[PDB]
């Protein structure tokens, strides 16, 4: 009866149905559940699952590497990289029809193909990588480092090398080496790379393991850096006349502030870059000289936190009791985590496309789309698993007596006014917003687009002409030629700051109209409703006036019965559950505007955004509908095109998304009894009934459920817009 | 007949052995096929584009290889 | 007794009740008792036809006859259909008389007599040189293969390339130069690593997480 | 591989390692994740 | 423009307002063993390697050890660099 | 004891009962009791081959060999090095196995079977003493004979020389600058 593969529930391992297999499947690593479980052990056991997080990470990485240097053209498009596609990966599909066989072979390959939308070979040869050799050895290094860290999971899971519960929450050394060593020397050993390496390699100079001690980085070597004359680094940078990978123009700086862009590369300079780091290297190394250690200097934490208690009361307690609370809690430690994380990863998003890093990145079109999607939407699911595990730790974690009056404590006493305030901004920002669109949707039928309510979105752009923008004509900050903020800058970053800003072929500060507006309150309007229900599920999740008792119940549940009104979709999983689908409407409404304006600008045609985009008709017309064209074509009667697996993914994406409707509409109960009648057809069937289950069918649990039509509609929403994106990019250049 | 197809049974007539067997033919049969057996279906995966392909149409606007 | 690598500890299942015991079964392939049993008439049938094979190659290389991976491609009394064939009906018997041997004495007969022994010199002494035997034979066979398909040379042919030249002309050398360089690297660091797990866990035994081990009881 | 890079895998590697990564050891993982999941316990 | 004058400047002069102005402050404010108790109370080895293995005794009067040495030469050679580099591109913005 | 530090007080994990005991653990990285005698013969070893290795290195510059200790492996010698790393992974894998295989017993060292080694008679406290002191010189020597030839720099005794050519004009200070001049 007891069953053996829930090895980490009894309950689940007892469990007759096949209800067991799923939730040991999606219980093995909520390791607080598990039966037996201590807190050091559950530390433990975090700490080797994130040792194998980083093998996965750097096998990932290895294999990205192995696949461009086995069946890549990394060799030939570091020659012509504005014209030769990246390879991905060869094809190996015996279903391929010749056809098939013929279309997938793109890139100068000798059979079917992947072209590359990750944007890694610009990265590679970014940073020095030349041959195929160099990403090979990379690979070999980055399996050896990741066979490494998974003996490294292995070896502190061992008696006497699993550390103490304290070790775990010792939070001041953590931080003093993961900012001053993680953060800080990782971004010095950066600086060293792109000053001996990559630099060099930009410069035409070839600088590898074998010849990297006997090459000086600088003409002057080191004189500068012991003497303090630092901007001897900085003397002859690169010309506006060089071109990557060759010493034409080459320039002797390493360490520069020229701002702004490489002109053949539309890149940002390796110079600028390497003192980047160099300074942030600088400034993390003596941010990890903060926390007291065991040498008698430093902060304590606690301290920190105890001391900030404003006077008047205001915070109440304050930041009193917090450490304990942060330190005792994986929950509260996982949510600020993503919090940061997530924000960071649309910081990426949003400044890999404006400030291009990478060389012929930008020209580059469907490179730069799957980024800032990819990008985005991995940051909207972080942001989403920052609340839900905030909810975790509110439920799981958070001692109401412990945190006696403290601006935690303070935000569960005041949660109905952040609540009904986020609901009113949303409320506002929809009425408004959905209300301007389809006015201008009317206008736009009627016939009399000059009665549109086209608001000039001239807070942001004052902000741009702070910025350099001069085609709006407010002259404020760096717009203004006589200012003290554009004078100062004028030895520094500012002069290519300026021309890559005013270029209008860039996407650095692009020109924003109506249009703009409009989809940036719909991008706001998603943003403050995914927080609402995200911050609504985590303040409700240890009760509401309709469940009191949801914290004895836990963070996921199903619900509490059809009594009391009903309570279907209570619980704190549930909010997170309906804010994920929020959540993909906001990154949607997010990557379609990046899209279209950057189909617009990369086809000459801003014009066609400018106008179109105040009106909904033009979105589903101009950018939804005259993109699909080439896509839906990958396959046709007529014969069928390398867009053909986009095409296919398309419909695929389609069928998750609507498959995922099936188990978000119909619920548990009617397929209970469907299977019920199914069991009986079976155990009556002759011949049928000689095979019989050892798991007893029965339908998806309701949280269950939930996860499997929002897994296949996020699937399916995610495939549905990469295929679009990358078959409308692709297809066009 | 009984007799022939017990005996015929005889070595694989245990999970283990016709696990082993099952493996065996089946690792075998995979990778003849990709070795030898694709190429005498004439897969056309195996033959190559035969063409010079979609090499240098990138996109209708950029021409890329 | 002696083990695989020096100061090794064997598994649970290689007890040394059986002869060439060397606590060697990383992947666990024999923990099963009758598995086991077939596993050691397996690599003794292999050991035997192997070490035939390598006396016969080198019998075949020292004389002047053609290579032994070409000599079935040469013209003999009768069509290789027909060889297979008699081959098969005259194996089929045979093996049949084996297998039941085994099924019944649990070791070799050639037809009828369980123990083909006429010369009564069944030790176990006499198995442990078999089995010893058997192994370095096998090796021996694949090393003529694999450096016969590296070069196109026989065994001695190969053996007198490495006289001329032993530090030049060797397996680090070839065209699976690196590869066997790497492989012997990892084997010479792999009993480290075995004997970290060996100590870290001390007198304790980990299941790899392999299908044939069933590692879940 | 002669002297460009070692362990450059031969030409031949993904007609092999396709259907062994796609159809043998899906059915090795799934045969021994199917016997571990219905197995009983003492 | 003298490196070593300028790096051994701020040095001294860092080490002197350590020394000499800023240590009672200091004092004052590492002195946390208060509510704010020892990380660990534990005997593991990953438990001492959170508390004070070596203190380091000094025989200078005011309690002036490598660790206050170390902290206040790191910040009298970074100003001092920092000096050599703002002189080194021969200017200042304003 | 005298200690690395004036008047400080050695810690409590570090009794006087190693050979080179000085107090000095100033991270406290050998608190545990196992993993300081594994640090202790790792302290050994380390110290073996940095002896044998600046041995090496002075016995290939006094000596007469072609290049510089640091350019010894960029040489052909009758075997390539593609051949010469897996005897040598071979013969020390034995040699270093069955040292391990004679360490978890014996908790000393040795040489193969020999735990003790000790052929002759020259065990003593005080030899250990010098054992582990002229190991810690060897490896500070060491990283002394890499570092000042970090490029193709000067061999240590011709560095040496040059410091006593002229020791104000030829020091760390000259050739961490001029280093351009150097490579
Ligand atoms: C650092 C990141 C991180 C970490 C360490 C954790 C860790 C944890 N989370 Mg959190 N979480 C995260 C990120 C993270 N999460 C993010 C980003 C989100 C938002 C998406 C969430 C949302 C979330 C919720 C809502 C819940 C957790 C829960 C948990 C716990 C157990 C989860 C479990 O059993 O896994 C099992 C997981 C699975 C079996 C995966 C499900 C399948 C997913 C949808 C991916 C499927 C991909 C599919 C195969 C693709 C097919 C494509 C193909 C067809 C082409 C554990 C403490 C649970 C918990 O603590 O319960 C109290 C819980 O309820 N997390
Ligand atoms: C197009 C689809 C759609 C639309 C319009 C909405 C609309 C809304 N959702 Mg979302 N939601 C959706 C899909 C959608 N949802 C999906 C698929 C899910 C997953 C289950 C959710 C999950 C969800 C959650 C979990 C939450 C919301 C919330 C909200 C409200 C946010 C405030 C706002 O924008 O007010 C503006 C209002 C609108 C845009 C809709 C009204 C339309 C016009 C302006 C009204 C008048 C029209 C007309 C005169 C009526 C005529 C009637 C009769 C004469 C025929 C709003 C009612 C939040 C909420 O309710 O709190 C405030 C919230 O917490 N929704
Ligand atoms: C595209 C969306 C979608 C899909 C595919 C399905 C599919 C299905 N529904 Mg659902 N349903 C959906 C949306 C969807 N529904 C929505 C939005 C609702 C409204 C709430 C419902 C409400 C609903 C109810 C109320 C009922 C169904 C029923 C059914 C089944 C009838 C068809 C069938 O079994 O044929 C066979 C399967 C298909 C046609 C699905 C596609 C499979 C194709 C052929 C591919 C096969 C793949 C192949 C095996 C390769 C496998 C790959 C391997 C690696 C795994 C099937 C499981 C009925 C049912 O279960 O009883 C029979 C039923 O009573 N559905
Ligand atoms: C070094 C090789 C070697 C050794 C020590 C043995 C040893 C043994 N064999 Mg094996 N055997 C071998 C090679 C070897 N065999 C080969 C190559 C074949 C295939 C032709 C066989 C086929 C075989 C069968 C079919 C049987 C044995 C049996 C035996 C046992 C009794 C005979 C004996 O002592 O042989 C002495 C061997 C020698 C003196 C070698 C001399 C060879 C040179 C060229 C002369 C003994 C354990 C019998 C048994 O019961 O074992 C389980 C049995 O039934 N052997
Ligand atoms: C006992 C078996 C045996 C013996 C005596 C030899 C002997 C030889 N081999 Mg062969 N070889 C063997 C097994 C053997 N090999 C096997 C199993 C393989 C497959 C991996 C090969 C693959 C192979 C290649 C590809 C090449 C050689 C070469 C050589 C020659 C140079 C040595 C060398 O680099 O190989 C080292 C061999 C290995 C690393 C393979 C493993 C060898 C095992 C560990 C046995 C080691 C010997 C054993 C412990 C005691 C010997 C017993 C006795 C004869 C003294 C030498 C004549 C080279 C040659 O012909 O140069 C001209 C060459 O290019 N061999
Ligand atoms: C420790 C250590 C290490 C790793 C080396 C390593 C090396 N030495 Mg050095 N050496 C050492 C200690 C060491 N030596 C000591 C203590 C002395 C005294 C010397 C004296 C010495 C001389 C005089 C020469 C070397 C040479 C060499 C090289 C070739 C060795 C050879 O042919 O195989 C050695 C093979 C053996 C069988 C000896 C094992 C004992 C190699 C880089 C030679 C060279 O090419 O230098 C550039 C050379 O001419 N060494
Ligand atoms: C483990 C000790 C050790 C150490 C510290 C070194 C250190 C070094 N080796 Mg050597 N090497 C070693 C063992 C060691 N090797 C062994 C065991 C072998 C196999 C025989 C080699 C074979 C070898 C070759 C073939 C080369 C080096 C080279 C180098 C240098 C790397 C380039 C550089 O930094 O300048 C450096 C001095 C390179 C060199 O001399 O650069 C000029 C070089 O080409 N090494
Ligand atoms: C080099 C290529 C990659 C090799 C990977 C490793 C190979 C694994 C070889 C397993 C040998 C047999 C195991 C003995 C069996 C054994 O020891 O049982 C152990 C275990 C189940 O244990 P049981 O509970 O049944 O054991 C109880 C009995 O032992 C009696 O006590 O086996 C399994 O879980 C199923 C494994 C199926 C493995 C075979 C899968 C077939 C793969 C081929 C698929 C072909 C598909 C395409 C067809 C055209
Ligand atoms: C639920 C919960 C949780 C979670 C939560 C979350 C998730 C949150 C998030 C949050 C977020 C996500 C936030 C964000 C923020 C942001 C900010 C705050 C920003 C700021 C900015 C600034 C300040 C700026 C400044 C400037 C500018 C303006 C520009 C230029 C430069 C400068 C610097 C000047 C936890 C776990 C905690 C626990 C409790 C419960
Ligand atoms: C005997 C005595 C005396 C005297 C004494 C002395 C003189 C002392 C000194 C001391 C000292 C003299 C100390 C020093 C220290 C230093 C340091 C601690 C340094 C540091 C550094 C660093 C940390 C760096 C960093 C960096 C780099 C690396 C580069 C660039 C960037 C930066 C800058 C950031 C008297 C008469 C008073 C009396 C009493 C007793
Ligand atoms: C279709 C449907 C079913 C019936 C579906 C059954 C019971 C589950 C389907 C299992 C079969 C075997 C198909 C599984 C196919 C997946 C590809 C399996 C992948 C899982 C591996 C990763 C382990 C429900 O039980 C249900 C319950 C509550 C709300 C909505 C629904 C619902 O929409
Ligand atoms: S089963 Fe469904 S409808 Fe019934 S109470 Fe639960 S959630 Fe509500």
């Amino acid at each position: 009866a007891t069953k053996l593969f829930p090895k980490f529930s009894q309950g689940l391992a007892q469990d007759p149905t096949t209800r067991r297999i799923w939730y040991g499947l999606a219980m093995a690593h909520d390791f607080e559940s598990h039966d037996g479980m201590t807190e050091e052990n559950l530390y433990q056991k975090i700490f080797a699952s994130h040792f194998g997080q980083l093998s996965i990470i750097f096998l990932w990485t290895s294999g990205n590497l192995f696949h461009v240097a086995w069946q890549g053209n990394f060799e030939q498009w570091v020659t012509d990289p504005v014209h030769i596609r990246p390879i991905a990966h060869a094809i190996w599909d015996p279903h391929f029809g010749q056809p098939a066989v013929e279309a997938f072979t793109r890139g100068g390959a000798s059979g079917p193909v992947n072209i590359s939308t990750s944007g890694v070979y610009q990265w590679w040869y970014t940073i020095g990588m030349r041959t195929n050799q160099d990403l090979y050895v990379g690979s070999v290094f980055l399996a050896l480092v990741s066979a490494i860290f998974l003996f490294a999971g292995w070896l502190h899971l061992q008696p006497n090398f699993q550390p103490s519960l304290s070790w775990f929450k010792d939070a001041e050394s953590r931080l003093n080496h993961h900012l001053s060593g993680l953060f800080g020397v990782s971004s010095l050993a950066w600086t060293g790379h792109l000053v001996h390496v990559a630099i060099p390699e930009s410069r035409g100079q070839h600088v590898g393991w074998d010849n990297f001690l006997s090459v000086l980085p600088h003409p002057q070597g080191l004189t500068p850096f012991f003497t303090g004359n630092w901007a001897a680094y900085a003397q002859s940078p690169d010309t506006a006349s060089h071109v990557f990978g060759t010493a034409q123009g080459s320039g002797q700086a390493i360490l520069t502030f020229l701002g702004g862009f490489h002109p053949q590369t539309q890149s940002l300079w390796l110079t600028d870059m390497a003192h980047h780091h160099l300074a942030i290297a600088v400034i993390f190394i003596v941010a990890g000289h903060m926390y007291r250690t065991n040498f008698g200097i430093g902060h304590r934490m606690q301290a920190i936190l105890e001391a900030h208690t404003p006077p008047s009361g205001s915070l109440g307690a304050g930041h009193k009791g917090l450490f304990d609370t942060v330190n005792n809690s994986l929950h509260f430690q996982l949510g600020l985590a993503l919090a940061s994380v997530g924000t960071i990863t649309s910081l990426v998003a949003q400044h890999m496309y404006s400030l291009p890093p990478y060389a012929f990145q930008a020209i580059d079109f469907t490179t730069q789309a799957a980024l800032y999607t990819h990008h985005q939407y991995i940051a909207g699911f972080i942001m989403c698993g920052a609340f839900a595990h905030g909810a975790i730790f509110f439920i799981r974690d958070y001692d109401p007596e412990q945190n006696k009056g403290n601006v935690l404590a303070r935000m569960l006493d005041h949660k109905e006014a952040l609540i009904s305030h986020l609901s009113w901004v949303s409320l506002f920002l929809g009425f408004h917003t959905l209300g301007l669109y389809v006015h201008n949707d009317v206008m736009q039928a009627f016939g009399t687009p000059e009665k549109q309510i086209l608001i000039e979105p001239v807070f942001a752009q004052w902000i741009q002409a702070a910025h350099g923008k001069a085609l709006y004509g407010f002259d404020f900050l760096l717009s203004s030629k006589t200012s003290a903020a554009f004078a100062n800058g004028q030895s520094l970053w500012l002069p290519g700051w300026l021309d890559a800003i005013n270029n209008n072929q860039n996407s650095l500060f692009l020109t924003i109209g109506p249009g703009d507006f409009l989809v940036h309150h719909a991008i706001a309007l998603g943003l403050h409703t995914t927080t609402l229900i995200l911050v609504k599920g985590a303040l409700d999740a240890r009760g509401s006036k309709l469940m009191p008792d949801k914290k004895d119940f836990g963070y996921s549940f199903p619900c509490d019965g059809p009594g009391r009104g009903g309570t279907c979709d209570i619980s704190a999983y549930d909010a997170f559950y309906l804010a994920v689908f929020w959540m993909l409407n906001t990154i949607g409404w997010v990557t379609f505007y990046w899209h279209w304006k950057h189909l617009t600008l990369w086809q000459g045609n801003v014009a066609q955004f400018d106008e179109s985009s105040t009106y909904l008709m033009g979105w589903l017309r101009d950018y939804l509908w005259l993109n699909s064209s080439q896509l839906i074509n990958g396959y046709n009667p007529f014969g069928m095109n390398s867009l053909s697996v986009w095409a296919w993914t398309f419909l695929f994406g389609h069928l998750i998304y609507a498959t995922g409707f099936m188990f978000l509409i119909s619920w548990r109960g009617y397929w209970q009894e469907l299977i019920e009648t199914l069991v009986w057809a079976h155990e009556k069937t002759p011949l049928a009934n000689l095979v019989y289950w050892k798991d007893k069918p029965v339908a998806l649990s309701i949280v269950q459920a939930r996860l499997v039509g929002l897994a296949h509609f996020s699937v399916g929403y995610i495939f549905t817009y990469a295929a679009f994106l990358i078959a409308s990019t692709s297809g066009r250049f | 007949q009984a007799k022939f197809f017990t005996q015929a049974t005889d070595i694989i007539s245990r999970r283990e052995s016709l696990r082993a067997l099952v493996a065996l033919s089946g690792i075998a049969a995979i990778v003849t096929y990709g070795l030898k057996g694709a190429k005498d279906a004439d897969l056309p995966i195996t033959k190559g584009p035969q063409t010079t392909g979609e090499n240098g149409k990138g996109g209708s606007v950029r021409s890329r290889l | 007794r002696p083990m695989w690598y020096p100061g090794a500890t064997a598994p649970a299942h290689l007890d040394g009740s059986m002869l060439g015991d060397y606590g060697f079964d990383p992947l666990r392939l024999g923990v099963n008792k009758d598995n086991l049993k077939w596993f050691r008439e397996a690599e003794l049938t292999n050991g035997r036809w192997a070490m035939a094979a390598v006396v016969g190659i080198l019998f075949t290389d020292a004389v002047g006859l053609p290579k032994f991976w070409t000599a079935g491609a040469e013209k003999y009394a009768l069509d290789n259909q027909t060889l297979a064939l008699i081959e098969v009906a005259v194996f089929a018997v045979l093996e049949g008389k084996r297998y039941e041997i085994y099924k019944k004495t649990g070791e070799t007969g050639f037809l009828s007599f369980a123990p083909f022994d006429p010369m009564g010199m069944k030790s176990e002494e006499m198995k442990l040189k078999e089995l010893k035997n058997g192994r370095l034979a096998m090796l021996a066979f694949l090393g003529f293969c694999s450096q016969a398909a590296v070069y196109g040379k026989g065994p001695i042919e190969t053996l007198q390339l490495h006289l001329a030249d032993p530090g030049h002309n060797n397996i680090y050398t070839s065209s699976v130069g690196p590869e066997t360089a790497v492989t012997v690297a990892v084997l010479c660091v792999l009993p480290m690593i075995i004997e970290a797990t060996k100590t870290l866990n001390p007198g304790k035994e980990s299941v790899p997480y392999f299908p044939w081990n069933e590692p879940w009881n | 591989a002669a002297q460009g890079y070692p362990f450059v895998p031969p030409s031949w590697a993904p007609s092999v390692f396709v259907p062994l990564t796609g159809l043998v050891l899906p059915a090795i993982a799934m045969a021994t994740l199917f016997v571990y999941i219905e197995k009983e316990a003492p | 423009l003298d490196p070593q004058i300028v790096i051994s400047g701020s040095t001294a002069a860092f080490l002197a307002i350590g020394r000499f102005v800023f240590l009672g402050y200091q004092r004052r404010e590492a002195n946390f063993d208060s509510t704010v108790g020892p990380k660990t109370t534990g005997a593991t080895y990953f438990d001492d390697l959170q508390k004070n293995s070596t203190i380091f005794a000094t025989n200078d009067p005011a309690g002036f050890n490598i660790i206050d040495v170390a902290g206040w030469g790191a910040l009298g050679h970074a100003v001092g660099f920092a000096v050599l580099a703002i002189n080194s591109l021969q200017g200042a913005n304003l | 004891r005298p200690t690395w530090l004036p008047g400080l007080n050695p810690p409590a994990h570090l009794k006087g009962a190693l050979a080179g005991d000085n107090g000095f653990d100033p991270l406290g990285l050998g608190q545990d009791e196992g993993r300081l005698k594994w640090y202790a013969e790792a302290e050994k070893t380390n110290g073996r081959w940095a002896m044998m290795a600046v041995a090496g290195i002075l016995g290939q510059e006094l000596l007469g060999v072609t290049p510089a200790w640091w350019e010894a492996g960029a040489k052909e010698y009758d075997i390539p090095a593609q051949a010469l790393t897996p005897i040598e992974f071979i013969v020390m894998g034995f040699l270093e196995i069955k040292r391990y295989q004679g360490f978890k017993q014996t908790g000393t060292s040795g040489f193969i079977n020999s735990f003790p080694f000790d052929p002759a008679g020259m065990n003593s406290p005080s030899m250990a003493t010098k054992e582990v002191k002229n190991g810690r010189l060897a490896m500070v020597a060491f990283i002394g004979f890499c570092v000042q030839a970090l490029a193709t720099r000067t061999q240590p005794i011709e560095g040496l020389t040059a410091h006593l050519a002229d020791p104000f004009g030829k020091n760390i200070t000259y050739y961490l600058t001029h280093l351009p001049e150097t490579l």
